[PDB]
């Protein structure tokens, strides 16, 4: 329920914020419409989450950056989204409590593949016949 | 060298009995050595070591004197109780021999505020009028300094300073002039004085005609009274003096912004000034440019060429190579291109690594800057993409597909596709990113997209997470684009790359869910065409400049509208008649900058006039509250209300009106006057922008009168056929006056006389009349306040003077009667 | 009333023998030491009257051991800032009674120190006659 008040200190601090954006985009309601509070509920987040993904809103003493990261990304899907004000349903939440495909073993789905620095050699060895 | 805490301590004993010249004179010395050397002093040490030198400034000796004044200045600012010092600096200052003078001067000057001002004063005037250059510039440098602590104190000075100006000593000269036309400002005109004195003169002082030259650049025309010309006869407009800097500074305003038009003996206008100086040494780096020039860059550019392109070319030395292309990009211009681009490609064989990019870069930049097509800026940027490979960046990625996206973007992404097929993972985050952001968002069906897809597939296994984010966001909006696509898209991101690495698999969860599972409402809305996430201006090219030789939204179209809406918003003026039509001819009634500038415009309605009045009090020392503008008309009206300006300080505009009832049964004009006094209550102000004091008075400024003519109750219209208009409007209001124009020999000067008075655009164009014919008909039309319109008639006869019955017909008896006392 | 935004004289490295900063935009010492650095990589191991650093025309010579600054303004031309530069040469050998080298301007500091201050002040040349200036320290 901390949530207004832990933002809010780098929502308004400095760093190096491009791929801050996007990652916050599709993040920052989720799960549950009203269960948090410090002074700034749930809500006050979709409206964070909103102004930090590219559109303007005071909230958490204004976000760091709105512009976005790579060309590509932009922030209007997830605008679009929070169709049900940041809860479990087929919004960013589901998105969130999700997982994009398959997602089991060493395969490297949502995973790398023993211990990263036993990889490093065996990448490195081509096979070259 | 040194350890700042040991000789800061070692200092204080200066603060008992102990003066020791040379002792104390080292560990000064040793002062100046910490900071000179770079290091930073303790604060309790140095106030302490301050306090302790004064007792020193007893001993006069010349190089205990001089250590004084230095570490004085320094120390000054990491100091406390630092007053004690001036008494003995005053001391010095009176004593004779330029070590003391002016030495002390400075130091003394940089400690001493505002109190300490008058103090310096005796001996400042004594040390400014020196011919001694030391002396003289150490006070003139001096006073710069003071006219922030007390501007006053500085200004009794002017006369002193100016007795320096008068010298032809370098220092004396450029100090003196330099120092006085920051001194003596108080408006223009007094420092346009000062600079004329000096004007008229062939000085063999180059600083002083430096820093004049600045000062002069632009159009002096009152310079000690007034004068007939810009005229500058120094080096500015004149090349008395020929040295290559002054001649460069000078040669690039006067040629197209005139200090002064060209001379024989002194080019001013023409190209000239620069390129005779133009074949030098290392000298000629100034010599050789431009920059305007007569009319273009470009006649100028081809004298200088031969210098400029030889080093640029031979000289793989770095500041002689830099000289020369900055020359070469002086000489330059929209014309030049061919040229300039030619060279800039040959540049980088001289000096290649960053400047390499420089000129990849400089070739198109340069193509975008001075048009050799957009197309061909498109190609440059293509072999920018191609030599570097790496030095392109994040921001070129967003400028490049902005850009493209004007007109070059079906063949950016195609050869965005080509330039990819370069090197896997090390031509880096970037082009990776403009292949995938062009191909996402164009959709290529002007080449397969199956070759850019398994081109961008190889570079994201092993490049950056942005890249591989920005991949999987990009195939979801490429999507939702084109229908086709949605294949590649599911092998793409199952794989472990394009999702499920990182920052990848968030955006790639979102992003694929929203495609896959959900309706693409939001896939459909988010592509637009696929876009970049920010649109800047273009970058490059004024980077590039340096880097080598190293919504307004209106309403109103009409003034009536304008004035409408400020109107609009009081709301008298539009319960009191609706607004027909405002003033194509408002008058200022005082001037701007004055002590007040106050423009009133007249607007019309339909029984009706308002009378706004911008007001701006520029009264220095007052402030005003409760503002009229007060009003006495010179026929019958009846002024209604007075709205205020609500404060007018200083250099602030307020708005206040005056609503007056119009006749409607006048027998003569509603072209009438009105004599405008403003009316406010003062309170005092110290010059910035406003403030008022707590007690004030009554004070009145007087104005203008306002005029008020035919032309403001109506506003013109041609019609078709004057004939049919002019019976319609009413033929029952009619009345007939002859008049007599004198002053006007033609009648095409009479049609425009009638026309311009009452407001009235002739009909069919009328203001052309057969020219010197006997009789012609002049048909008047436009539409009077209240929506009426107002036509009329003029017969005209020529003889030798024009003479007009003129006819006049309105849909009340009021435009006719108007329009015919107006005229005459 | 501006010409010279900063004198420096520097060994063969760009390291701070020497710097006066008649601008306010170098005091702190890692920074002064950086713009010393800046100045000695461009124009070094090229000789002229002329380089362009910081889009400022930087006027330098040389000497043994020493390459030796003044940095005005690029609105002139190096023999406006040669002027200062050949002061500053001068004056310092005349006034240490020995050619600007390390060695010179070691031997005596507070020469060195004063006899800059003469030459510019606060970034307006006070002074360019080496004569004069020498005449007006004292040792």
């Amino acid at each position: 329920e901390d949530i207004q008040s832990v933002m809010t200190e780098v929502r308004r601090s400095l760093g190096e914020i491009p791929i801050v954006e996007s990652e916050i985009k599709k993040e920052a309601g989720e799960l549950k419409p009203e269960e948090e509070i410090t002074v700034g509920p749930v809500q006050k987040l979709v409206t964070e989450m909103g102004t930090y993904a590219t559109q303007s809103a005071l909230s958490s003493s204004r976000p760091t950056k709105k512009e976005e990261d790579r060309p590509p990304l932009r922030g209007f899907l997830l605008d679009g989204d929070f169709f049900v004000a940041a809860s479990l349903a087929t919004t960013l939440t589901k998105i969130a409590l999700r997982y994009v495909a398959l997602v089991q073993e060493k395969k490297k789905q949502n995973s790398f593949v023993a211990e990263a620095m036993l990889l490093m050699a065996t990448i490195l060895h081509l096979g070259k016949s | 060298h040194l350890e700042k805490s040991a000789v800061l301590q070692e200092a204080r004993v200066f603060n008992e009995t102990p003066i020791n010249p040379r002792k104390c004179a080292h560990i000064l010395t040793k002062i100046l050595y910490l900071i000179n050397q770079g290091e930073h002093l303790g604060t309790t040490e140095a106030t302490e070591a301050f306090f302790a030198m004064t007792k020193l400034f007893q001993s006069n000796d010349p190089t205990l004197r001089r250590m004084c004044y230095l570490t004085i200045k320094e120390m000054s600012c990491i100091a406390e109780d630092v007053i004690i010092v001036t008494s003995s600096l005053t001391k010095d200052m009176t004593g004779k021999e330029d070590n003391y003078r002016g030495p002390a001067v400075r130091a003394l000057c940089q400690i001493t505020d505002s109190t300490m001002l008058q103090a310096v004063e005796r001996y400042m005037k004594q040390a400014i009028v020196d011919k001694v250059p030391s002396v003289s510039s150490s006070a003139l440098v001096s006073s710069l300094h003071l006219l922030k602590c007390s501007f006053d104190v500085v200004k009794r000075w002017v006369n002193e300073a100016q007795e320096a100006a008068s010298s032809d000593n370098i220092m004396v000269q450029y100090h003196a002039l330099g120092l006085l036309y920051h001194v003596r400002k108080n408006d223009r005109l007094a420092v346009s004085k000062m600079i004329s004195k000096f004007t008229r003169h062939g000085l063999k002082s180059p600083f002083a005609y430096c820093m004049m030259i600045r000062v002069a650049s632009k159009q002096l025309e009152e310079e000690d009274g007034s004068r007939d010309s810009p005229l500058f006869d120094f080096i500015e407009s004149c090349l008395r003096n020929k040295h290559e800097m002054v001649v460069y500074e000078a040669a690039s305003a006067i040629v197209n912004l005139p200090g002064c038009s060209a001379k024989e003996l002194a080019p001013a206008v023409s190209v000239l000034q620069l390129f005779c100086s133009s074949p030098k040494a290392a000298l000629r780096y100034a010599a050789v440019r431009t920059l305007n020039k007569v009319a273009m860059k470009h006649p100028s550019a081809v004298t200088a060429c031969n210098l400029d392109l030889e080093n640029l070319v031979t000289d793989s030395n770095r500041s002689i190579a830099t000289l020369a292309i900055t020359t070469l990009l002086k000489t330059g211009s929209e014309s030049s291109i061919d040229r300039l681009m030619k060279q800039i490609s040959s540049f980088m064989s001289e000096i290649s690594d960053e400047f390499k990019v420089v000129v990849v870069q400089a070739i198109s930049a340069l193509c975008q800057k001075y048009p050799r097509k957009h197309a061909v800026l498109m190609n440059f940027l293509f072999t920018m993409l191609r030599e570097e490979g790496g030095f392109e960046y994040k921001r070129a990625i967003v400028d490049c597909i902005i850009s493209i996206i004007e007109e070059n973007s079906e063949s950016k992404e195609t050869g965005l596709s080509h330039l990819c097929e370069f090197i896997e993972d090390c031509e880096f985050t970037v082009l990776a990113t403009r292949i995938l952001h062009l191909l996402g968002q164009e959709g290529p069906k002007t080449n397969n997209p199956s070759k850019y897809i398994r081109f961008i597939y190889n570079r994201v296994v092993l490049e950056h997470e942005e890249v591989r984010a920005g991949a999987v966001s990009a195939l979801a909006k490429f999507g939702a684009q084109n229908e086709e696509m949605l294949p590649s898209i599911l092998v793409l991101l199952k794989r472990c790359v394009m999702d499920d690495d990182n920052e990848v698999r968030d955006r790639a969860t979102f992003y694929l869910n929203v495609l896959e599972q959900k309706q693409k409402a939001l896939n459909a809305g988010y592509i637009l065409n696929g876009l970049t996430v920010s649109i800047p201006g273009l970058e490059k090219a004024l980077q590039q400049y340096t880097l080598e030789p190293s919504q307004p939204e209106k309403v109103a179209a009409t003034r009536q509208e304008i004035f409408q809406e400020q109107l609009a918003a009081v709301p008298e003026f539009q319960g009191l008649g609706p607004l027909f039509k405002s003033s194509p001819e408002p008058v200022a009634l005082t001037e701007s900058e004055t002590e007040y500038v106050i423009r009133c415009t007249k607007h019309t309605f339909s029984d009706h006039l308002v009378f706004q009045f911008d007001c701006t009090n520029t009264l220095n020392d007052q402030t005003l509250e409760n503002v009229t503008v007060q009003m006495e008309p010179t026929e019958a009206y009846e002024v209604l209300s007075y709205v205020p300006a609500r404060s007018l300080p200083y250099n602030q505009p307020g708005t206040c009106y005056t609503l007056v009832a119009l006749p409607t049964e006048d027998p003569t004009a509603v072209a009438c006057t009105f004599s405008c006094v403003m009316k406010f209550t003062v309170k005092d102000c110290d010059p910035n922008t406003g403030e008022i004091d707590e007690e004030g008075y009554e004070d009145e400024y007087v104005l203008e009168d306002l005029e008020v003519t035919v032309a403001d109750h109506i506003q013109k219209v041609m019609k078709v056929n004057f004939e049919a208009a002019w019976d319609e409007v009413g033929d029952e209001f009619e009345k007939e006056e002859t008049f007599t124009l004198s002053t006007i020999k033609t009648l095409e000067e009479a049609v425009g006389n009638i026309v311009k008075f009452l407001g009235m655009h002739p009909c069919e164009r009328s203001d052309k009349v057969p020219e010197n014919k006997n009789t012609h008909t002049l048909l008047l039309a436009g539409v009077f306040r209240g929506g009426h319109d107002i036509l009329v008639r003029s017969r005209l006869l020529l003889l030798d003077t024009v003479t007009m019955q003129v006819t006049a017909r309105s849909s009340e008896e009021l435009p006719v009667d108007i329009i015919l006392a107006s005229v005459g | 009333l501006y010409t010279v935004k900063a004198i420096l004289i520097l060994d063969n490295d760009g390291d701070r023998l020497f710097a006066k900063y008649y601008d306010d935009t170098y005091p702190s010492v890692k920074e002064q030491k950086a713009f010393e650095k800046n100045i000695f990589n461009k124009t070094h191991r090229t000789d002229s009257e002329i380089a362009l650093l910081e889009g400022l025309t930087v006027v330098y010579k040389s000497s043994i051991d020493l390459y030796f600054y003044v940095i005005g303004s690029s609105y002139e031309n190096e023999l406006m800032l040669m002027a200062v530069l050949n002061c500053l040469f001068d004056s310092l050998s005349q006034m240490l009674r020995k050619n600007v080298e390390k060695r010179a301007l070691l031997e005596n500091m507070e020469g060195l120190f004063l006899a800059v201050d003469e030459i510019v002040d606060g970034g307006v040349i006070l002074e360019s006659d080496p004569q004069q200036v020498v005449h007006r320290v004292a040792l």
